[PDB]
């Protein structure tokens, strides 16, 4: 009476349209607001900060509201998903819709990215809580989480492959300026964005229908725990631990560097590298390398340990990020640095999860009383990885506004391209170095004590 | 707020060189392209743009005629006009929004590239002798090189026509539709000491 | 350069609506700025991109996808009867077109010929002045010194604040040696189905 392969596949497929919307927004929303929606970069900085930041805020609030949801006739998590999908797809479509408003398109966009965050939060937080309701066996939950991770990585690949190849199919004319001194339309680019958003909304629905039909919740009613934002002593207990903190701050700074790269690499490809037509192929090559490098780093964490894996995995992108701003925009250099950056992306977003069970065993050895420490650690990481990435994207687009970013443009001035070189070469390398210095101060020292902590797992 | 203050109107003499200043307030001048326009009697033209911490970009019609300079130690942008003769226009210095290409703030300073300086002549043009209802009286101001001001003693029916160039001087006319005619005079005020008022007689 | 073109240099609008059209020479990608200049004042920004206003009255709206753009004044008041300019911000060389609004009135021109005075005839000159004080539309002036003449200078004011009618003064400059050609006549041609002729001998 365990989970079938079809139920785990439906639960896995239900988590993909999300990654798809995350990759589409995080790679293309800045260039949509700057070049397609024709907004002021101050307003684009406001929108890109407030959508992520407010998003992070709603995550524990929707977690608290979901944790008090009573048992209905359809389940505890399925009513939220089913009743929040058709509003989330409408808000997602109206994110990439350019309205005919005489004043205040910033208010239109602010409403959606943020409302979408609320709605998607209402789709994803019950979806993340559904792992405790699909089955009572821990091996079944681990297999369902492995299926969910595989389909999350595949939807990460698909989300830059549908939006990128659709909105890059129909280009738009560019706007010359005084620095430039001495048939496709802008409406076709907006129609391509609407077509890509309609395809992603169709995927969302289809996967929501698949998740509703293929997943049951079994009516367990045999466990009880706390809620997000109801108590905060557990967060202080997690932050009081040494390795737990070190891990969350390192993974934070590293994810902050790579989220800054994800936000501001489309504009670096369009303007600094001169790839206004073929930036989506560079993003697709990065995502293909990040998909194909995951078994490589899975083999590498067993072959050569995990200390050198996180020492060289997150820092392999450093000479390539130097080289992309130290060459005069070569195509082959761009593609080989795209492959290296995909390998480093796979390392930096895979190997902390390999580090995590050693820290879990060390925390179980340190504290015999443990309940929900992993969930509150992941919630703390998520919020910050969201709030501080919103701060970073707002600071980036505000620096573009200060430097004089011409919308579209065909050539940026030397002040804007210097800010792009800093935002893809100086600041992410600085954040990676800070995260590596936090990873140096690591008293667990990989398995060399943690296996002894596993002996403590044999003790208790 | 953000504003741009220029110099006064200038009168270069034939083939001089005229420097028009534009002092900015309310924004860093080294971040924005400060522009320089040209409004004739017809429409608006576009001489050039100047980045105060970098390059100057001209229109091909104004290369060699215009020379834009930027003093960033005095938040000032200047346009130097070389050879003239038909550059009698109004020059604006409205800077550009750094993202779009349009001009939020603006300017305005006249340039009148002519020669001569003379006192106007006033002629009381009147009716030939016919009369039907209201009478139409006139006042012709001919031969000056400034801006005049024509007036009538408390009568509001006057049409003072815009002045025109004939040779190197200006010509202007004024008309009054007055019903009764006890006495009417025409007053002309001028920048120079030429405040001559002439009565309008019959025949 | 891009040939931005505002076709109507003058438009008639009283209180209902005005649609000022601007035709670009190139597909500018909805990058058209709209400025408003009042006489004696610099140009002030009204609209940019498709329809984005800049701190102005809500009656000013704009539209246009590509190569054809419009600015709508749905509430035209007394300050809204000024000059308007459409600018491109697609390419580096920036260009303007020129337009103006006017109220609507009736018809009916006037004419009055005035001979040179004795003071002007004393100091070596003879200017015959034809005043055309009140009319609406476009008018033409023909000078006949028993022959057509093309040495006269004309001047027009704007539209009056009260009467909402235009004016015109035509001055014919003739020296004292050329002051014997017969009789001087001033003919006015408006939309009145006949020229109005004044003369002096
Ligand atoms: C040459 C340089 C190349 C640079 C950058 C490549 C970057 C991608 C970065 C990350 C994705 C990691 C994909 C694997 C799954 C990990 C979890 C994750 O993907 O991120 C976790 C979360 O903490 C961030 O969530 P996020 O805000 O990004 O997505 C929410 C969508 N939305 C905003 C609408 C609510
Ligand atoms: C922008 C979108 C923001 C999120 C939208 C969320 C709106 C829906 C809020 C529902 C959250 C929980 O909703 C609330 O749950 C509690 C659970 O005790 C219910 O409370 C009641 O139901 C249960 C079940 O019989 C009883 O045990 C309980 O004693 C009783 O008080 C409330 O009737 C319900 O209103
Ligand atoms: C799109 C944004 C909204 C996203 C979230 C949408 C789903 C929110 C959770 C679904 C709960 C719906 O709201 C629910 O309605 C029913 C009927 O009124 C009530 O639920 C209650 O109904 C019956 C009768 O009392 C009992 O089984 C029990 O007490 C409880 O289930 C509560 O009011 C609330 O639990
Ligand atoms: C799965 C996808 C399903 C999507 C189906 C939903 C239909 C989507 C079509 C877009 C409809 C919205 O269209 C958009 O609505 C807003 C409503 O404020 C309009 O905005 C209009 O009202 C506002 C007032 O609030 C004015 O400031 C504005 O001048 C005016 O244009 C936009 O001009 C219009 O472009
Ligand atoms: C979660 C964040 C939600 C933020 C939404 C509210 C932000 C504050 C609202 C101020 C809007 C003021 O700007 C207003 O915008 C609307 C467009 O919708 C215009 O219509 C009005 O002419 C304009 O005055
Ligand atoms: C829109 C997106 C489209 C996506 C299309 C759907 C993709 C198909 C998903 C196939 C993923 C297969 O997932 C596979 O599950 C099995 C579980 O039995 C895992 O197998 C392993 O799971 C865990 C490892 O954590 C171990 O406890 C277990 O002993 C071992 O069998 C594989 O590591 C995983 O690769
Ligand atoms: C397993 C489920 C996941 C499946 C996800 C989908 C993966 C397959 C993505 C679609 C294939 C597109 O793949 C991409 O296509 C474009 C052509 O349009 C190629 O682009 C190529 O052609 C263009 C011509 O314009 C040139 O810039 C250059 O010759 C080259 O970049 C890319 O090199 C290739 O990476
Ligand atoms: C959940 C669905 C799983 C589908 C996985 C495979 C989808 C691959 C996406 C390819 C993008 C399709 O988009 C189209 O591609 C072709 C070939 O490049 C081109 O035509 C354009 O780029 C675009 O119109
Ligand atoms: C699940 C896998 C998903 C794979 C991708 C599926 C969608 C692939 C996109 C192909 C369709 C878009 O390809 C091309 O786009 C342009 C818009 O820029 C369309 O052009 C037209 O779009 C719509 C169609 O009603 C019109 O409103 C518009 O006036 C017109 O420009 C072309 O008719 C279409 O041939
Ligand atoms: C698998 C399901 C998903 C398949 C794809 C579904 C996506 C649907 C989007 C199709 C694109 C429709 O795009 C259509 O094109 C015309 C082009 O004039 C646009 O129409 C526009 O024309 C002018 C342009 O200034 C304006 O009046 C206004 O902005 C708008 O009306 C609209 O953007 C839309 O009506
Ligand atoms: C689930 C997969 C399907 C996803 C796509 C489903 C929705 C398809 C609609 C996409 C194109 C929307 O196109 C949009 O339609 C709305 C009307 O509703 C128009 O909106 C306009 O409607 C009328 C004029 O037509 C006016 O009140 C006003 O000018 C404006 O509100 C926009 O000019 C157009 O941009
Ligand atoms: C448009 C694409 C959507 C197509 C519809 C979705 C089909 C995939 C859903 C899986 C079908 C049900 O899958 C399984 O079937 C058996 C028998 O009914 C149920 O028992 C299980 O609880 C369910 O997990
Ligand atoms: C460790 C944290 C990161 C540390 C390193 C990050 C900062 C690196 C310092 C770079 C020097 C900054 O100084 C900046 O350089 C640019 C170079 O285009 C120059 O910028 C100036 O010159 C260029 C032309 O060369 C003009 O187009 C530009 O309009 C003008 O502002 C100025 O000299 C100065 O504004
Ligand atoms: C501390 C991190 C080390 C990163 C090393 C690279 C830092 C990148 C910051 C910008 C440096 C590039 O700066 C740019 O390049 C040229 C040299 O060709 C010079 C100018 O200052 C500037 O226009
Ligand atoms: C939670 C968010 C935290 C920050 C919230 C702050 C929001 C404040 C609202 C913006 C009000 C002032 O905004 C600031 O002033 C000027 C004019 O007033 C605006 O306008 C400026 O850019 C526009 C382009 O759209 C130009 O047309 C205009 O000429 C220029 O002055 C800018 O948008 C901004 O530089
Ligand atoms: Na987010």
């Amino acid at each position: 009476s365990r989970l079938s392969v079809c139920s785990k596949l439906c639960y896995a497929i239900g988590g993909a349209p999300y990654q798809i919307t995350g990759c589409a927004i995080g790679f293309f929303l800045q260039i949509y607001l700057l070049d397609v929606a024709l907004l002021d970069p101050f307003y684009a900085s406001i929108i890109l900060f407030v959508g992520r930041a407010w998003d992070a805020v709603t995550d524990p609030t929707v977690g608290f509201l979901v944790s008090r949801t009573p048992w209905t006739r359809f389940g505890r998590m399925m009513p939220w998903i089913v009743l929040s999908t058709p509003f989330a797809v409408l808000c997602y479509f109206l994110i990439w819709y350019v309205p005919s408003v005489d004043q205040g398109k910033v208010v239109w966009y602010l409403i959606f990215y943020c409302c979408f965050q609320t709605l998607q939060t209402c789709f994803h937080v019950p979806y993340s809580a559904l792992t405790m309701f699909i089955s009572t066996e821990q091996k079944e939950r681990d297999s369902a989480t492995a299926y969910r991770m595989t389909v999350e990585v595949l939807g990460t690949l698909i989300g830059t492959a549908i939006q990128g190849q659709i909105v890059g199919m129909a280009n738009a004319p560019c706007i010359s300026t005084e620095i430039d001194l001495q048939h496709v339309s802008l409406q076709d680019l907006r129609n391509a964005y609407m077509i890509a958003s309609g395809v992603i909304c169709a995927i969302y629905v289809v996967c929501a229908v698949v998740l509703f039909l293929g997943v049951k919740e079994q009516k367990d009613t045999c466990r009880v725990r706390t809620e997000p934002m109801s108590f905060f002593q557990g967060i202080c207990m997690v932050m009081g631990h040494g390795p737990y903190a070190k891990l969350v701050m390192g993974f934070l700074f590293t994810s902050l560097a790579f989220m800054l790269l994800e936000g501001n690499f489309a504009l670096f490809c369009i303007y600094n590298l001169g790839f206004r037509n073929d930036f989506q192929n560079v993003l697709l090559v990065i995502m293909l390398s990040a998909t194909l490098a995951i078994p490589f780093w899975q083999w590498f964490l067993t072959k050569f340990g995990k200390k050198t894996a996180v020492y060289i995995g997150t820092t392999s992108v450093v000479p390539f990020l130097i080289s992309v701003v130290l060459v005069p925009s070569s195509l082959a250099v761009t593609y080989i640095a795209s492959f290296a950056a995909g390998v480093s992306v796979a390392a930096a977003f895979l190997l902390p999860w390999s580090m995590l069970p050693d820290v879990v065993d060390d925390f179980k050895v340190q504290n015999p009383e443990s309940q929900g420490h992993e969930a509150i650690f992941y919630s703390f990481y998520v919020f910050f990885t969201k709030f501080a990435s919103g701060v970073s994207l707002g600071v980036s687009t505000l620096s573009l506004d200060f430097a004089g970013y011409v919308t579209r443009g065909c050539t940026q001035p030397g002040e804007v391209k210097l800010t792009l070189k800093i935002l893809v070469s100086a600041a992410p390398i600085v954040l990676i170095i800070i995260g590596l210095l936090i990873f140096i101060s690591y008293p667990i020292n990989e398995e060399k004590r943690q296996g002894n902590r596993k002996l403590l797992n044999e003790q208790r | 707020a953000s504003k741009l203050e220029l110099s006064g109107p200038a009168e270069p003499r034939g083939s001089k060189s005229a420097q028009i200043t534009c002092k900015a307030k309310g924004f860093p001048e080294a971040r924005f392209w400060v522009f320089w326009l040209f409004q004739r009697a017809a429409a608006l033209d576009w001489p050039a743009a100047n980045f105060s911490g970098g390059p100057v970009q001209f229109e091909s019609r104004f290369q060699g005629n215009a020379s834009l300079k930027g003093s960033q130690a005095q938040a000032n942008a200047e346009l130097n006009i070389g050879a003239l003769g038909s550059s009698t226009a109004t020059y604006r210095c409205g800077w550009k929004l750094a993202n779009g290409g349009f001009f939020p703030s603006w300017g305005g300073a006249n340039v009148n590239g002519a020669a001569g300086a003379k006192a106007p002549a006033v002629y009381p043009v009147e009716i030939s002798g016919a009369g039907t209802g209201s009478v139409t009286l006139g006042c012709l101001v001919k031969g000056y090189n400034a801006k005049p001001n024509l007036t009538w003693p408390g009568a509001s029916g006057a049409l003072t026509f815009p002045s025109e160039l004939n040779g190197a001087l200006w010509n202007l006319a004024s008309a009054v539709t007055g019903s009764g005619f006890p006495s009417a005079t025409c007053a002309v005020g001028f920048g120079a000491a030429t405040d001559v008022d002439k009565k309008v007689a019959a025949a | 350069a891009l040939d931005i073109n505002s076709p109507e240099a003058e438009k008639n609008a009283k209180g209902a609506r005005a649609r000022i059209t601007c035709n670009a020479g190139n597909q500018v990608g909805s990058a058209v700025a709209w400025f408003n200049q009042r006489p004696g004042d610099p140009a002030s920004l009204l609209t940019y991109w498709a329809a984005t206003e800049k701190g102005v009255a809500g009656k000013q709206s704009a539209q246009g996808a590509s190569t054809k753009f419009s600015m709508s004044s749905a509430g035209p008041e007394a300050p809204s009867l000024s000059s308007y300019w459409c600018l491109l911000f697609e390419k580096g060389a920036f260009s303007f077109g020129g337009s103006k609004l006017n109220p609507r009135e009736g018809a009916g021109p006037q004419a009055s010929i005035l001979p040179p005075s004795a003071d002007l005839n004393t100091s070596g000159g003879a200017a015959v002045v034809c005043f055309l004080p009140n009319w609406y539309g476009n008018i033409t002036v023909q000078w006949k010194t028993e022959a057509p003449q093309s040495q006269a200078n004309m001047s027009w004011p704007g539209q009056a604040g009260a009467n909402a009618a235009y004016a015109m003064a035509a001055v014919l400059a003739i020296t004292k040696g050329d002051y014997g050609p017969g009789s001087f006549t001033c003919n006015a041609s408006n939309r009145g189905t006949g020229p109005f002729a004044m003369s002096l001998n």
